[PDB]
């Protein structure tokens, strides 16, 4: 896994902890618990063997999963969730109102013209985007996929428009 | 026929002699006005069929296929026109001529009296269609597809011009009339064997039989939508219909020589059904979706029972008619994304409202909802099979359970989830193509109003 | 009426009258009583003045009398122009039976639902009816097949014909 | 009549010559006018031919 | 590698006519073609049509086989004769084998 | 989308409107045939078998 | 729902982080790093950003988590994810 | 995607003493 | 193209001469054989369809 030792402990932590949590329901009881797990980590934080270490997370991760709940809360926007992708059908692409007709462009004369701003601002910025990359990625192509910030001033950061310009989360 | 015959000729000199830009307009103006006169066909009795001259004649049999023949001639123009808007101007001409001379050599097969002027007709497609395909498709395989197209054709036809001719030298005449009050029982032997295997494996190749269908996904993936829709709704049944006539000659022999034919059909059904569940060519499934389509009109032939034609004859019809449309629904996503891949445009329907709802008709029909006609012709041979035997129930039943999961399955791939998001060339629906898709539903819903002119002569 | 009758039977109706044992009155009196005055009477108004329209233009149509022709029985084998006038006979035939056995079942659905909960006892003799009819369309055209004709015909006949001989030279 | 608009009655004209051929083809089929056993009959003051 | 045009690119109809309803580059043409199909298509052959086939004549001569069918009805029912009676053929014409 | 709909609904209401108008008047002024015995010696016409006006006009016509 | 501002986001996380044991409710300012200013730890970190998760009813990913450091990283990361712009 | 014709790899095949 | 319309027609008219005259040559003989030879084309007594017997097929 990509993961580091220390990344794969606090990972179960968040999930024992949220499954400990399905099962308590009433947050007094919880709090009860919830301190006792903490305790169970704290008590081997600092282990140095890390053979040790890797066999402590090992089994953590078997107890984890015979006391895991079968059905635990998910936050209803959470992958899983009832409210997942719920909103989809109603994020619409920017570039869909290019096509509209002008008589549909009439009704908002001053977000039309804001938007062509926005698109000279793209067309204007775009061939320094391509450039920055270029000329900052090593031979043989990137290794990650971390994109770099905007150097000079009146430079933009590469690779923004589909981010910057992407549908809110409650389009309608 | 003459009514007809001449004005679909004289579609040749119209669009030769029309200005440059208006071939488009002038085609399909009168192509429909002959549409509207073909209504007139359906003079029909109780008891008698309408017989014009010693050459043509029509029944209820012929008559709503005369009608769907000539109506789809101008929503293949239509369909045609934006694919062809960069051809030069005489290869336009060449490609609307050859669509009338396919109407033509179609309204004359549905109508010839003699089985021999049937026979030249009916072999006469292939001509047009071949051109179609190998001169106005766009890929490599165009060439292939049409080879198989024609030597799977002429591998059951040629057999079938023998035991016409044989059938006219001891009997004397290949009149369909004639060959009513003159038809003798056939008896058992391997002579009248490979007669009955002569007469009907031509048929069983346009249906096409189940084992015979590998042509025709070929055909469908390489032909222009014209030649797709053609193809689908028309050429299919020139299969049905040879075999709803020439069955009249081979009792009672039928009754055991159906067999094979019968199980390839029940099972064939179940399988391309399953088949259009994993296809990931938009074309090739709604290709399969034909063959199990005509998998229960080759059981509802074979059977020979009055319910089993009056459905045979319904299934044709509202086939043709939904199976047009959905080519052409997937032709109006391939002009845009340029593939057939179903999975490579998705989320249609926040793109495409209107479209989203055509699509949402087309799949409906497709599953045979009530009262639609593709329902009825569909429930008419399942009553009658179960008659047959009851154990046809249950692979009837399947096929219906199969047959919903892929239509809508079609329908949620391409038109639900999110939409692809480098896919940014999807513009508005046009005029034309809404036209079109309406030119298709509208006319088959109103048959539920009024189902009995598309149940052929055993109504 | 406008059927006949005798086609279409129906017994007699006979309908009790109200004997309220309540002093409350009865919705079902007024809303009659309104559905008549707002909803009958402007109907039929409408319908005598297009009835006055009708009798100014009476013309007439009749009803289709097909004369008897020689059945497939008496057509010489292989004669087209004779077996084809027997041939169109039995098929109006055919078509007019196929109407009797819908006449029939009419009769039966329509006493079954007249009846109610006492169908069984005083449906009898639609029921009867049904069955006899059912009977001889069977014999008629039953298994004839897609392709049927008067020789089909003639012939399951036949085939029942010395059936029924050997069944009386047996006894 | 306009050398624009006169291609327009090249289809309609095909299907008056259409109509009007099929009718001269039943000329050809009449041996058994007023002959059939269904429908021969007597003929009225001026009528010549039960159809045509 | 030899002389070829590149394939080009694909064009919008929208893009110089926002009016544009899909059937020619050229307006005048385009309406034209829009109007054919929509009159012809649909004032002409699917409701004429339509209402042609809802007053077809007696269709296969299914309203007469009824009329007929209450006439022999009432006729058999009166004489005392069967509704139906199973020999399609008067026997009497017949002459079986043997 | 909206224009489409409006130029289907238009079409189909040119002559849609014009047919529904004329048939309604057909049956109210015109109405349909009276069944009737066919008088002694008579001959009707193919198109005198029908009821309805416009089935009667369509068997007179075309067929 | 009502709609979030900017300064309300700001509000509402200090607010959670007061409520917080070991954190000093004196010494929090929207900038103190939660390992070198206050002193707390990988697992601490963890708790509260499952505390932000249950205060505005929505979950961060671990591979998101694991990088706000601050209150106004926190503040800002849920401004981002529920489009607010005040 | 205009429609595919033959290029010289295609035509070679005809270009042989035999098929 | 007067010329190529006017010599079709030309040979034409002979070629459906002749072909009319070979098919009436073909009757002709034929009656006239059929005249010659009666043993060989006797009269078939028809029996009616009500004398006739034909094996019935159910189709069920
Ligand atoms: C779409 C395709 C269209 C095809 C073409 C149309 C062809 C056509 O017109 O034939 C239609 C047909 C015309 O038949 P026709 O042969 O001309 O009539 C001959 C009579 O003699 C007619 O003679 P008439 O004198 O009795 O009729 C004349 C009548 C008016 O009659 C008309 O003119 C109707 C014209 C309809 C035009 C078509 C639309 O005069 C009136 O003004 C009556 C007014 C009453 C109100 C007071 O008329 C209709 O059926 C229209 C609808 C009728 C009312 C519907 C019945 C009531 C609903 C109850 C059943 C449903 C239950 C609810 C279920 C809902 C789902 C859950
Ligand atoms: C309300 C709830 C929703 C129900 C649905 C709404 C619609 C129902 C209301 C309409 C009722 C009126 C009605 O239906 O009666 C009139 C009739 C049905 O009722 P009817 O049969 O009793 O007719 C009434 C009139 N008399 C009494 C004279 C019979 O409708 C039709 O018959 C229309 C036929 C349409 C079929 C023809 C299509 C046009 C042909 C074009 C050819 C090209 C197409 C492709 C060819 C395919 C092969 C053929
Ligand atoms: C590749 C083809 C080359 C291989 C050879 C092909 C022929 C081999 C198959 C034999 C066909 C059957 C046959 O030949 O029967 C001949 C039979 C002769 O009988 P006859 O003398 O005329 O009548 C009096 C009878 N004592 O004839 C008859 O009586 C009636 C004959 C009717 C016409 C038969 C046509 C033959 C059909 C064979 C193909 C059928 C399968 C088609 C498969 C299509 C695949 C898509
Ligand atoms: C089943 C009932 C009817 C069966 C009729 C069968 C007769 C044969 C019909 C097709 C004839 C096609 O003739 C030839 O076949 C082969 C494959 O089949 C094609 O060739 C194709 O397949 C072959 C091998 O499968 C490949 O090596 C080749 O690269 C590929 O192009 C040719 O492009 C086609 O010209
Ligand atoms: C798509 C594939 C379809 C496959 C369908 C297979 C159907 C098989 C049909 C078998 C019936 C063949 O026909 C059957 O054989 C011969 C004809 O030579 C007939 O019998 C005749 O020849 C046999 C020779 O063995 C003699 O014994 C017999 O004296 C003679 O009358 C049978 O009375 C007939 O019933
Ligand atoms: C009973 C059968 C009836 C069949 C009816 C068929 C209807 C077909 C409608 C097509 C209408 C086209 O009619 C059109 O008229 C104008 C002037 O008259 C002609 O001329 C026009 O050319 C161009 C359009 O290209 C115009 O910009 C110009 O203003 C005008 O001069 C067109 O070349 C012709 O195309
Ligand atoms: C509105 C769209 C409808 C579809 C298009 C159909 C157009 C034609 C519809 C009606 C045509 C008129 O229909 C015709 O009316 C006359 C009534 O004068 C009838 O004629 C009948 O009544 C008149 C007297 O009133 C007398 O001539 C005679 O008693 C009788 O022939 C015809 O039998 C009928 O066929």
């Amino acid at each position: 896994a990509y993961l580091t030792h220390q990344q794969k402990v606090l990972r179960l932590y968040k999930r024992a902890l949220r499954h400990l949590e399905s099962w308590c329901i009433h947050r007094d009881k919880y709090r009860y618990f919830a301190c006792l797990l903490r305790a169970r980590f704290d008590e081997h934080k600092n282990e140095k063997d890390m053979v040790k270490a890797t066999q402590l997370l090992r089994e953590a991760e078997e107890e984890f999963w015979h006391g895991q709940h079968p059905q635990p809360y998910i936050f209803p926007e959470s992958p899983g969730g009832t409210s997942y992708e719920r909103y989809e059908c109603y994020k619409v692409p920017e570039w869909c109102l290019d096509d509209w007709h002008p008589s549909e462009k009439a009704m908002y004369p001053d977000y039309f013209a804001k938007r062509e701003q926005w698109k000279k601002l793209r067309r204007e910025s775009w061939e320094r985007e391509v450039k920055q990359l270029q000329e900052e990625t090593p031979v043989g192509g990137p290794r990650t996929e971390a994109l770099p910030p905007a150097r000079k001033q009146g430079d933009l950061p590469p690779l923004w428009w589909h981010i910057v310009t992407r549908p809110r989360e409650r389009p309608m | 026929m003459l009514k007809y015959i001449i004005p679909t000729i004289m579609l040749m000199p119209l669009t030769w002699l029309s200005k440059n830009n208006m071939i488009w307009v002038n085609s399909t103006a009168h192509s429909l006005l002959i549409s509207f006169t073909s209504l007139l066909l359906m003079n029909q009795f109780g008891d008698n069929s309408l017989n014009f001259s010693l050459l043509f004649f029509s029944d209820s049999l012929s008559t709503p296929l005369l009608i769907l023949t000539m109506w789809l001639l101008p929503l293949m123009l239509m369909a045609s026109q934006h694919h062809l808007s960069k051809e030069n101007l005489t290869r336009k001409k060449l490609f609307i001529t050859m669509l009338i001379s396919l109407q033509l050599f179609l309204i004359m097969t549905f109508t010839a009296m003699e089985l021999i002027l049937f026979y030249i007709l009916f072999e006469a497609t292939l001509v047009p269609t071949l051109i179609i395909i190998t001169r106005w498709g766009n890929q490599t395989e165009r060439l292939n597809a049409g080879l198989y197209f024609l030597f799977y054709t002429l591998a059951g036809s040629l057999p079938l011009l023998v035991a016409l001719i044989y059938i006219q030298n001891t009997v004397g005449s290949l009149n369909f009339l004639m060959l009513q009050y003159w038809v003798q029982p056939v008896h058992n032997s391997w002579s009248n064997v490979f007669m009955w295997l002569a007469c009907m494996m031509a048929f069983m190749v346009k249906m096409p039989l189940y084992g015979l269908h590998l042509w025709l996904p070929k055909a469908h993936v390489e032909a222009p939508i014209a030649g797709s829709m053609v193809l689908a709704a028309v050429l299919l049944k020139l299969g049905g219909y040879g075999m709803l006539r020439i069955t009249l000659i081979l009792n009672p022999m039928t009754d055991f020589m159906a067999y094979p034919f019968i199980m390839l059909s029940l099972w064939g059904m179940i399988m391309t059904s399953s088949i259009c569940l994993r296809q990931t060519d938009l074309k090739s499934l709604i290709a399969y979706s034909s063959v199990s389509h005509m998998a229960l009109v080759i059981v509802a032939i074979l059977i020979q029972t009055p319910w089993s034609y009056m459905g045979a004859t319904a299934l044709m019809i509202a086939h043709g008619l939904t199976s047009s449309m959905l080519f052409c629904l997937a032709n109006s996503n391939y002009e845009r994304i340029h593939s057939r891949t179903m999975i490579l445009a998705r989320g249609l329907q926040t793109l495409l409202p209107l479209m989203a709802t055509w699509w949402l008709l087309a799949s409906l029909t497709n599953l045979a909802l009530p009262p639609t006609i593709n329902l009825i012709g569909e429930l008419f041979v399942v009553m009658s099979t179960f008659s047959w035997s009851n154990i046809t129930i249950i692979l009837m039943g399947v096929n219906m359970v199969i047959t919903a999961l892929y239509s809508l399955y079609m329908l949620i791939m391409t038109q639900r989830g999110k939409y692809t998001y480098h896919i940014n060339n999807i513009s508005p629906s046009f005029t034309r193509e809404n036209a079109l898709m309406s030119l298709h539903i509208l006319p088959l819903l109103l048959l539920t109003l009024n189902p009995k002119i598309i149940l052929g002569p055993l109504y | 009426d406008s059927w006949d009758k005798d086609v279409y039977p129906e017994p007699p109706r006979r309908t009790p009258a109200p004997s309220p044992q309540t002093s409350l009155p009865n919705p079902i009196t007024y809303l009659t009583k309104a559905f008549d005055l707002l909803v009958d009477r402007p109907v039929t108004l409408v319908r005598e003045f297009i009835e006055r329209q009708h009798a100014k233009n009476k013309y007439y149509y009749y009803h289709r009398e097909f004369r008897r022709v020689p059945d497939i029985t008496e057509c010489q084998e292989k004669d087209v122009l004779c077996m084809f006038e027997a041939e169109m006979q039995w098929r109006r035939d055919y078509k007019v039976d196929q109407e009797i056995v819908n006449i029939i079942q009419e009769r039966l659905k329509a006493c079954q639902q007249r009846e109610g909960e006492s169908h069984r006892q005083n449906c009898a003799k639609e029921l009867e009816q049904f069955t006899q009819v059912v009977k001889a369309y069977q014999d008629r055209y039953h298994d004839l097949g897609a392709h049927y004709s008067a020789r089909k015909c003639l012939a399951k006949q036949k085939q029942r014909m010395l059936a029924e001989r050997k069944a009386a030279k047996e006894a | 009549v306009v050398r624009d608009h006169w291609v327009h009655v090249l289809v309609p004209m095909g299907f008056v010559f259409g109509y009007y051929l099929d009718r001269k083809n039943d000329e050809k089929l009449t041996a058994f006018r007023n002959k059939s056993l269904l429908y021969k009959r007597e003929l009225k003051p001026n009528e010549e031919v039960t159809w045509k | 590698r030899w002389q070829e045009d590149p394939e080009p690119e694909d064009e919008n109809l929208y893009e110089k006519n926002p009016d544009s309803h899909g059937y020619d580059k050229d307006p005048a043409v385009d309406i034209w073609n829009m109007r054919v199909v929509f009159f012809f298509g649909f004032s002409i052959v699917l409701v004429l049509g339509s209402t042609f086939v809802a007053y077809l004549p007696d269709y296969r001569m299914q309203e007469w086989a009824r009329r007929e069918a209450e006439r022999l009805v009432k006729y058999r029912e009166a004489h005392g004769l069967p509704i139906m009676e199973s020999n399609c053929f008067d026997p009497s014409k017949i002459q079986l084998p043997e | 989308d909206k224009r489409f709909l409006k130029l289907l609904r238009f079409y189909i209401l040119l002559t849609g409107i014009p047919v529904a108008i004329g048939i309604t008047l057909i049956n109210v002024f015109i109405g349909e045939a009276e069944l009737a015995e066919i008088p002694e010696g008579y001959v009707p016409e193919h198109w005198e078998y029908f009821k309805h006006p416009i089935s009667r006009w369509i068997a007179r016509t075309f067929f | 729902a009502p709609p979030l501002t900017l300064e309300g986001i700001k509000d509402r996380v200090l607010y959670v982080l007061k409520l917080y044991d070991k954190i000093d409710p004196e010494k929090l300012s929207v900038n103190s790093h939660f390992m070198k200013d206050l002193g707390l730890d990988s697992l601490d970190q963890v708790e509260i950003i499952m505390a932000m998760e249950d205060e505005f009813g929505f979950e961060i990913p671990d591979i998101d988590a694991e990088k706000l450091m601050c209150p106004q990283e926190i503040v800002d990361y849920i401004a981002d994810k529920k489009d607010v712009y005040e | 995607a205009r429609q595919w014709q033959p290029d010289v790899e295609w035509a070679e095949q005809y270009g042989g003493a035999v098929m | 193209q007067l010329l190529y319309i006017t010599s079709f027609v030309f040979v034409g008219y002979y070629l459906l001469k002749r072909q009319d005259y070979m098919y009436a040559v073909r009757d002709h003989d034929m009656f006239s054989y059929i005249k010659s030879h009666p043993e060989d084309f006797p009269e078939k007594d028809k029996k009616t369809y009500g004398e006739v017997f034909e094996e019935f097929h159910p189709v069920r």
